[PDB]
């Protein structure tokens, strides 16, 4: 239910430094 | 990990070690699947060549962790393990095929900030996800090199096109393997290592931006050589064995 | 290099 979604990080709508660099690659 | 940067603090919050009770120790990654159910390479508890054939009772899974070797008082959990399970075609002889082992926890553990479940891929995201050019993460407390960190490391890696993986080794690639890496001609470098093993490689979902584990660390030549890749059982080919167990024993 | 943990576990 709620799998793959980090208290810290997509729970409070935040990014961490190098998530940007994954979401590039998927092209 | 081979030139990744230190992890965020609960970058990684499915990120768990094996640990070694006697003498105490790491002794490979692993994932959190559910509040029960921990997922990492086989060859961490039966690798024959090595004299590895680990029972429950040798071990404890160490979650919520950043620093390698401090006791994380307050944020940690460490739980004992009720059952292993090893695939059953897993091939420790010829070439860690079918790399990949469940362990179920005595208790169940508390999801908090710094623990929680990462996601399995199904079939969609799989097709979608595993393509050549795709990066993965992949996280862990090994070898820095072909010393030791002080936190959770973590490096971000393409998925390789599948002749490329095969002409890059002598030993005999499957359809449950992937490889990842940088091509020398990339530039940009990383790699799993020596106590890597069993962790995790992720990729987070553009469609509904969960993370999805699709590989667990498995082997490579070395670590980080040039024209090298590293080595990934491939989660979701094994996925019906996984639901399987998980389904009779849960 | 590793820190002891507690005996409980
Ligand atoms: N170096 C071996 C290996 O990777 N092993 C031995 C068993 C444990 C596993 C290992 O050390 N995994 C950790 C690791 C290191 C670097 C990158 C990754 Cl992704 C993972 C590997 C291998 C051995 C000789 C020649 C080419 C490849 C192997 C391959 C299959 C079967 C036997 C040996
Ligand atoms: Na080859
Ligand atoms: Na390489």
């Amino acid at each position: 239910a709620d799998c793959g979604l980090r208290p810290l990080f997509e729970k409070k709508s935040l990014e961490d430094k190098t998530e940007r660099e994954l979401l590039e690659s998927y092209i | 990990i081979v030139e990744g940067s230190d992890a965020e603090i609960g970058m990684s919050p499915w990120q768990v070690m094996l640990f070694r009770k006697s003498p105490q120790e790491l002794l490979c990654g692993a994932s959190l699947i559910s509040d029960r159910w921990v997922l990492t390479a086989a060859h961490c508890l039966l690798y024959p060549p090595w004299d590895k054939n680990f029972t429950e009772n040798d071990l404890l899974v160490r979650i919520g962790k950043h620093s390698r070797t401090r006791y994380e008082r307050n944020i940690e959990k460490i739980s004992m393990l009720e059952k292993i399970y090893i695939h059953p075609r897993y091939n420790w002889r010829e070439n860690l095929d079918r790399d990949i082992a469940l362990m179920k926890l005595k208790k169940p553990v508390a999801f908090s900030d710094y623990i929680h479940p990462v996601c399995l891929p199904d079939r969609e995201t799989a097709a979608s996800l595993l393509q050549a050019g795709y990066k993965g993460r992949v996280t862990g407390w090994g070898n820095l090199k072909e010393g030791q960190p002080s936190v959770l490391q973590v490096v971000n890696l393409p998925i390789v096109e599948r002749p490329v993986c095969k002409d890059s080794t002598r030993i005999r690639i499957t359809d449950n393997m992937f490889c990842a890496g940088y091509k020398p001609d990339e530039g940009k470098r990383g790699d799993a290592c020596e106590g890597d093993s069993g962790g995790p490689f992720v990729m987070k979902s553009p469609f509904n931006n969960r993370w999805y584990q699709m590989g667990i660390v498995s082997w490579g030549e070395g670590c980080d050589r040039d024209g090298k890749y590293g080595f990934y059982t491939h989660v979701f080919r094994l996925k019906k064995w996984i639901q399987k167990v998980i389904d009779q024993f849960g | 290099d590793f820190e002891e943990i507690p005996e409980e576990y």
